[PDB]
RNA sequence: UGCCUGGCGGCCGUAGCGCGGUGGUCCCACCUGACCCCAUGCCGAACUCAGAAGUGAAACGCCGUAGCGCCGAUGGUAGUGUGGGGUCUCCCCAUGCGAGAGUAGGGAACUGCCAGGCAU
RNA sequence: CGCUCAACGGAUAAAAGGUACUCCGGGGAUAACAGGCUGAUACCGCCCAAGAGUUCAUAUCGACGGCGGUGUUUGGCACCU
RNA sequence: CUCCUCCUAAAGAGUAACGGAGGAGCACGAAGGUUGGCUAAUCCUGGUCGGACAUCAGGAGGUUAGUGCAAUGGCAUAAGC
RNA sequence: CGUGAAGAGGGAAACAACCCAGACCGCCAGCUAAGGUCCCAAAGUCAUGGUUAAGUGGGAAACGAUGUGGGAAGGCCCAGA
């Protein structure tokens, strides 16, 4: 479960979140997870991917996670009616089209792609199987 | 609860006063800052606060100068 | 670095003139010659000179780099400043302490009639 | 052996750059050397089939435009942020 | 010298307030009103400024 | 008229660093002494004074050189004023404005006043 | 020159409570019931498939995570009275 | 509950919430005026006691220091010593 | 910023606040806006080229599937795919 070591405040206004990404192009490994909408991915969502693609290539190559979950969400409890901004409950990377999620190397391009595949089927967000280009 | 923020203090209202080119009397204010974001030229005195105003009737001119490429404000005798 | 030093030393003077519209009489001090400049209020032509380095000036000392010489040289700018018609000048010591060879050029200048 | 036929384009910008991709062509430009820029249009889908050969990359093109040859090598290549599909190609005069 | 012809084409009902104040300077008062206008780079941008909803006959 | 040097400016990295070379007649610098004018919270290191045996070593100036800094299009992309639209958390169309980054490339400053030295 | 007049434009120099024994003028400008909007929570479906199941993911359960439906619990709001 | 600084605040000013974060209710006859002078942190190397860190010397570095006390805007001509 | 409030008329079945549009009075004249033209109900059972077979149109997601239309490539193939 990726969360800051520590940061400057603990809460952030929600903010907002349009345009397309940048990081777009595997830049470390063969291929990768490419995010096509637009969303919110949870520090649990990210290590259930995480845990399903390492499993499916049995810990072979090298798995790359190119997001990282710096945003704070706050929630209120349960019967609270005001009052002051509620508490720190989780973490998430905000997504948006054409972000490289994970990326591998070291293992088959059809092994790759089930791996990937078994891995987008924990995240909330359409994805989609690229590899690494020379330009 | 309760929240231990709350407060704020009152709005200063500086900025910039008057503009490039407008003509302006001896003593007006041209700008109020803190500190020297904009630093005073010919014709311009700088106050006690930073406060940047006329010491000639005349036209504000904004320009770049010196080795910094710091923002000076001056007056243009009309 | 002693002359990055001694720049460092006059510029808040030379910008204070600057400010001020004043007509400069600056002054140079090395080892071997003293320098004097009358220099216009936009800091870029010189109206008169003298120094050490000047024939004329130089044939009538025995040594180029005393108090004499830096006398003899305020003096004759003086003189030349008030042939131009000036009059009105401000001090310009240049990072210089005002002392001993500038102090004697400053009071000979001061003697031959510059006002300042 | 790379050859590309392009023509000249008659209006840039934003309005008519995408106009251009929607009608399934995309804009480039070829510079470089003393002449003066060209803004050329091409045909996405043969372009895109082509520079899937790596040899794109590192041949010299052959762009034809109004019957001229120019010779070329491609430059930088600004890609469709999810789409497998191009936007833009430098083209720097070979 | 040349002179346009502006007809205003659509009510002005709840437009922003500087393009009420730009038909005001064209001096448009009603749907379906035409005025005729001296041919200059400032009454080209007064028509530009309400494109949507002025007509031009040149 | 040209070359070299000093002072005061304009300008404020295309002008600054680095690396290599080079200059002492003059100028500049280091330099030689200090009882003295003056000075060290100790020290003539600095400041100051009196000088001119030595050296361009350092510093400085000049010349060369892209390893950097710096500058930098064209095209595209992002955003966006107004009007219209959709599948409306976000976008698209018409029109106008149009970056930042990156690319090609540029690039080892230019210049005014006065003074001095040399050649002429 | 004298005020933590700090409830800081400072009712007085000078001031705490109870009322289920209660009372008046008002408010659906504002709570408690029920309706409404919402659906976090709740409940019910589904997707992926780690595994359990001697072997065997899918007879039967389904971990880590994902997507919905209902209006159905605990709540939020304060729109009707 | 008054006052100050930042953000929210939509590149002039202003702009709400029981929104997100911190401070004040002083200090100083020098810590004020002016004239003259000066320039930081940190690290490396060598050096008695002396060590991770004292004072000394040189180098790198270039304000990463400093500012009577929050934060912001400033500050080398220093507003810093 | 716009409208309601304090604004009627036409449209959105019905619907202050949306779309069109600002009612001085009269007319058994005409042209338009938004929105519409088979019957209720005014006006095209209009023209040309396509798509859909679900009454989709006329309520919804991850995800599933030889539904069906279009386009650019690729593998094998009368030496028999
Ligand atoms: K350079
Ligand atoms: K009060
Ligand atoms: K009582
Ligand atoms: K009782
Ligand atoms: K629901
Ligand atoms: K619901
Ligand atoms: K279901
Ligand atoms: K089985
Ligand atoms: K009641
Ligand atoms: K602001
Ligand atoms: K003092
Ligand atoms: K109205
Ligand atoms: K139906
Ligand atoms: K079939
Ligand atoms: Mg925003
Ligand atoms: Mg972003
Ligand atoms: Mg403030
Ligand atoms: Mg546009
Ligand atoms: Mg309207
Ligand atoms: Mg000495
Ligand atoms: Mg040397
Ligand atoms: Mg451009
Ligand atoms: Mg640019
Ligand atoms: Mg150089
Ligand atoms: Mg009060
Ligand atoms: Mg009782
Ligand atoms: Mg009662
Ligand atoms: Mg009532
Ligand atoms: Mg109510
Ligand atoms: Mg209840
Ligand atoms: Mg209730
Ligand atoms: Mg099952
Ligand atoms: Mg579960
Ligand atoms: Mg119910
Ligand atoms: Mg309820
Ligand atoms: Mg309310
Ligand atoms: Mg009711
Ligand atoms: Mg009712
Ligand atoms: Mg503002
Ligand atoms: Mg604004
Ligand atoms: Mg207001
Ligand atoms: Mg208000
Ligand atoms: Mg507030
Ligand atoms: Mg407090
Ligand atoms: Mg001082
Ligand atoms: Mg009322
Ligand atoms: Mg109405
Ligand atoms: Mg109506
Ligand atoms: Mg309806
Ligand atoms: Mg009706
Ligand atoms: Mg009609
Ligand atoms: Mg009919
Ligand atoms: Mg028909
Ligand atoms: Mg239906």
């Amino acid at each position: 479960m990726l969360q800051p070591k520590r940061t400057k405040f603990r809460k952030m206004h929600k903010g907002r979140n349009r345009g397309l990404a940048q990081g777009t192009d595997v830049s470390f490994g063969s291929f990768g997870l490419k995010a096509v909408g637009r969303g919110r991915l949870t520090a649990r969502q990210i290590e259930a991917a995480r845990r399903a693609m390492t499993r499916a290539v049995k810990r072979q190559g090298k798995i790359w996670i190119r997001v990282f979950p710096d945003k704070p969400i706050t929630e209120k409890p349960l019967a609270v009616r005001g009052k002051g901004k509620g508490n720190v409950e989780y973490w998430v990377a905000l997504i948006q089209p054409g972000k490289v999620l994970y990326e591998m190397d070291g293992v088959p391009e059809e092994l790759a792609r089930e791996a990937f595949k078994l891995a987008a089927a924990k995240l909330p967000i359409k994805t989609t199987f690229v590899t690494k280009t020379v330009m | 609860g309760s929240t231990r923020n709350g407060r704020d203090s009152e709005a200063k209202r500086l900025g910039v006063k008057r503009f490039g080119g407008e003509s302006v009397l001896a003593g007006s204010i041209i700008v109020r800052q803190r500190g020297t974001k904009f630093h005073a030229g010919a014709n311009v005195g700088c106050g006690r606060d930073h406060t940047l105003f006329a010491k000639a009737d005349g036209k504000v001119k904004f320009e770049v100068k010196g080795p910094k490429n710091r923002k000076f404000i001056s007056i243009e005798a009309e | 670095d002693k002359k990055s030093a001694r720049i460092r030393r006059a510029t808040r003077a030379r910008r204070k003139l600057q400010e001020l519209g004043a007509t400069r009489l600056v002054v140079h001090r090395t080892p071997r010659h003293i320098y004097a400049q009358v220099i216009a209020p936009n800091g870029s032509e010189v109206l008169v000179a003298a120094s050490t380095v000047e024939k004329a000036i130089a044939e009538q000392l025995k040594y180029t780099g005393n108090k004499d010489a830096a006398a003899a040289v305020g003096k004759a700018v003086a003189e030349r400043a008030l042939e131009k018609g000036i009059k009105d000048v401000s001090f310009d010591r240049s990072g210089f302490q005002y002392h001993g060879r500038v102090q004697a050029l400053a009071d000979a200048a001061r003697e031959a009639g510059l006002q300042f | 052996m790379f050859t590309i036929n392009a023509e000249v384009r008659k209006e840039q910008g934003k309005g008519a750059s995408r106009r251009l991709r929607a009608a399934n062509k995309f804009p480039a430009i070829i510079y470089g050397g003393k002449e003066a820029p060209l803004a050329i249009e091409l045909d996405h889908d043969k372009v895109m089939n082509m520079q899937a050969k790596a040899e794109f990359y590192s041949e010299v093109l052959t762009i034809v435009v109004d019957g001229k040859e120019i010779k070329v090598k491609a430059q930088d290549v600004q890609r469709h942020p999810y789409k497998p599909k191009l936007q833009h190609i430098d083209f720097v005069r070979a | 010298a040349k002179t346009i012809k502006i007809t205003q084409t659509r009510s002005a009902i709840g437009r922003l307030p500087k393009h009420k104040a730009t038909l005001l300077g064209l001096g448009l008062r009603r749907i379906g009103h035409t005025v005729e206008r001296e041919d200059t780079p400032a009454i080209r941008g007064m028509i530009n400024a309400v494109s949507f909803m002025v007509k031009v006959e040149e």
